[PDB]
């Protein structure tokens, strides 16, 4: 049994590791195949426990990671790609 | 297959010169074009990619411009180590195709040649042959006249000359001459000479040796 | 340091086969595609195709689809090129070159190339070279004459590699006899000619000849 | 820069802490308000790097947590609620 | 140990106000709702309403909405019941009870209760008791008479709580004067009378009268 | 407001007997019903919730059944410590409501009372009144008669009684009767007596004292 205080603290609005899909992030990369096809990014998650509030990012930054691109019949290689992270979240009025 | 047409085929310029090399695509390739430099005996080396992005470790004197079907590589100030052949390459559609190359030759001060004449070894001689050599060391321009003389009889049809590539330090060339004869036909004459004629030579020089000395 | 080392070139008879190999080092082989480019003697550059080192899939320029086969051995970090039904027009120096590490967007240029291997398609037989010293006699010139050999090339160094200054190795000239030959010169001072030893380290790989001659005044 | 191998290993199909909504897990608790409204559960996440594959649970279990329930006008109190977890995941054809 | 302690009871005049308090301990006050239940003398149980200790929101049984107010001080883990315009029918023992910890589902029963405080609505005056001995003289009986007090209740223990067996504390009886009176009695061995000491501890909080009276054979 | 009606209002039963209490709701409340036990001077205590779930720490002789509008509490074998008043409560719709309670008394063998009489203290007399007390200790059944006499004159209208709640160990009762007099009147007589009549006394028992000795 996880104690109430512990459960409450662990699910309240904060930056949690979220696996984001690369093509949803770059919808203009239609002709590429990515390996991996998704990356682990810190994003806001959790609850506010109020229907009038919402968990939103109050501090953002970028993270750079080595992702492989493959354009069929043309080429294949790893290199640098930049992604958006959420450093701070907050329950603020909707 | 996209066809890349490069021009000029060759060009000559002096150190400090602003040189431009052109490329024309048979169809629109956007900005998907790279430029390479290849020196004697080595593998090509990329200078610029994506029409204009300077590659790491490449001197800023190299730059590119263009789009569509017309591209230009520029060397704002020609240096002596820039003697080479430059190639363009498109990456718009497979197969990747290159332009036919542009040889950049460096034009400088007239230098006179350093002549030497080497006699045929006794080891080669026992082999039934004889190869007389004459080297015209370090000079400029490329042009020279090597006329042979074996006992006052000017030779013709039995000699081959190998020219060296432009030196990337002093922009000089070198030339090797080889008069080949047979053992016996060699040992019927004595005075072996190579007459060097060059723009750096006011009067044609000549080196010779007395057969048997 | 990233480096690509090739091997497998040499004389092959028309109708024959050859498998070139390309050994990769200094990086993770499966992270970058591998290209194959050829250059006929004194001519331009031509793209054969490339192979995906992650999945093994190859792509050929149309003219090579029928007689060439790209393959790889990832446990060895090596890429291969199998050439069949060879003709004289296939004589050339073959290079392998890897795609580059990108930043933001992809550009298909070749960044690291191998040293290249010469493949010469001929029905003529191999023949080793005969080295004949070019004895000398400010600055004095000396040298060596490497005559009678097929096919190309041959390697000439001086004093085990200690002497690279003043050296002039000349391009092999195709003799009337369908053979090749060149000269390797080097200019030194007049003084050291009596105390300094001058060696020419020749090397005709096709017939595994390795002639180290000593050049000094007669 | 996160290295290719590291990013690849971090996003490949596995059980990752996911914040799940209680009411979505119990759609019949219409009349209750929960604190917190979501809980931290291990669930499958990540990529298979294949369009015909999908990350799926091959081993599951339950976890018990103390959740506060509030039925407006009637009562309020914390107590034990059970939730499903995923202990093991596997890339299986779709 | 989970416990609820109440305070604030006593005499209040008709039309008056009073505020009862319920101090919780041994658990997190804000995790369970708090209820208020009353029981008039000799009668049944009646729910007054409850308060959400997490949001502060109160719910009253209709008959109590108008004159009662529930509130809380979480920094003291205390719940309050404020009553205004009191009438004689409001006279009763008031209890607080917390909702239970559940398992799976929710059931609204009351699990831990306070001890209850008596609230008496009357215009009469407070008056402390007089304590007299009921001296002794097998088994001998002895005790003490606690006379003329108002309002209820009075508390009686023997030897500071050390003596509980054989003890009977009778229900208070209302005298014609309008004051209460009661007797507390205990049976002991006839032979401990000269060696054992018996003290009755009386407490009447409304008037703040505490008396320790020693009972001995006269 | 749902109305709960419990029955019977009170019952008497022997140790070892099975006891069943009824509850009827004014409308269907499903299984949303609880049962409580309240002892003299204490707060109610929950026995069963949700019609039939036994609360932790409650003896298995307590069980609940029913649904809709009819419910039942059962004590399979009555114990002396089960003397109390039992209440039902519905939690179907607010406000929560209880039944009026059922008072369970334990039926046992007859026990005669032990009788004791106490004169007024000298401390009290000083105040001007005299209370004479008569104690009847541990008897059964509850019905008993106490008669006061002062110098043989039967007293009527000047005494008050108080009876104890049923003992939870032995099931008996105790009673006290107090006769009130003015100090003046108390000092005009000698013999003070209380005669007791109970089912366990084959003949009335009298306890008395002579004032002053």
């Amino acid at each position: 049994v996880v104690k109430f205080m512990d459960v409450y603290q662990r699910s309240y609005c904060h930056p949690i590791e979220t696996l984001v899909d690369i093509f949803q992030e770059y919808p203009d990369e239609i002709e590429y195949i990515f390996k991996p096809s998704c990356v682990p990014l810190m994003r806001c998650g959790g609850c506010c426990n109020d229907e009038g509030l919402e968990c939103v990012p109050t501090e953002e930054s970028n993270i750079t990671m080595q992702i492989m691109r493959i354009k069929p019949h043309q080429g294949q290689h790893i290199g640098e790609m930049s992604f958006l992270q959420h450093n701070k979240c907050e329950c603020r009025p909707k | 297959d996209i066809q890349m047409t490069q021009s000029p085929s060759s060009l000559s310029a002096s150190v400090g010169d602003r040189v431009t090399i052109t490329c024309s695509a048979s169809q629109d390739i956007s900005n998907y074009l790279n430029w390479y430099q290849q020196k004697p005996g080595k593998a090509p080396k990329v200078l610029i990619y994506f029409t204009s992005s300077l590659h790491s470790g490449v001197p800023s004197r190299f730059s590119g411009s263009g789009s569509g079907t017309d591209f230009t590589l520029t060397i704002s100030s020609l240096q002596p180590e820039d003697f080479a052949t430059y190639y363009c390459q498109q990456y718009s559609t497979v197969p990747w195709t290159f332009g036919q190359g542009t040889k950049v030759e460096i034009k400088r001060t007239v230098a006179a040649p350093s002549v030497f004449i080497f006699p045929p070894s006794d080891e080669q001689l026992k082999s039934g042959t004889a190869s007389v050599v004459c080297l015209l060391n370090n000079f400029y321009p490329r042009e020279a006249k090597v006329q042979w003389k074996v006992d006052n009889a000017l030779q013709s049809g039995n000699s081959q000359e190998s020219v060296t590539e432009q030196d990337s330090k002093d922009s000089t060339y070198s030339l090797s001459s080889t008069l080949t004869l047979s053992k016996a036909d060699y040992e019927k004459h004595k005075v072996y000479a190579c007459e060097v004629t060059h723009q750096g030579l006011s009067s044609p020089v000549t080196k010779s040796f007395n057969r048997g000395e | 340091e990233v480096q690509l080392v090739e091997s497998g070139g040499g004389l092959v008879q028309p109708g024959g086969s050859l498998r070139l190999s390309c050994a990769a080092s200094g990086y993770t082989f499966t992270n970058y595609g591998m290209n194959w480019v050829r250059q006929a003697p004194g001519k331009g550059l031509e793209w054969v195709g490339w192979i995906n080192t992650y999945t093994g899939e190859p792509t050929y320029a149309a003219d090579f689809k029928r007689r060439f086969t790209f393959s790889l051995d990832t446990s060895k970090s090596t890429a291969y090129l199998q050439m069949n039904s060879l003709r004289a027009e296939d004589t050339a120096v073959y290079y392998c070159a890897k795609y580059p590490h990108y930043y933001g967007s992809s550009h298909w240029y070749f960044d690291v190339w191998g040293q290249g291997t010469l493949v010469t398609v001929s029905s003529a037989s191999t023949k080793g070279p005969s080295v004949f010293p070019l004895a000398p006699s400010g600055t004095a010139a000396l040298g060596c004459l490497v005559k009678d050999y097929f096919p190309e090339p041959v390697t000439v160094s001086w004093n085990s590699g200690a002497l690279t200054s003043g050296v002039h190795t000349f391009p092999a000239v195709l003799q009337s006899s369908g053979l090749y030959s060149l000269s390797s010169v080097v200019t030194v001072p007049s003084s050291s000619l009596g105390t300094q030893t001058y060696i020419c380290n020749v090397n005709h790989k096709p017939s595994n000849t390795k002639v180290d001659k000593k050049v000094e005044p007669k």
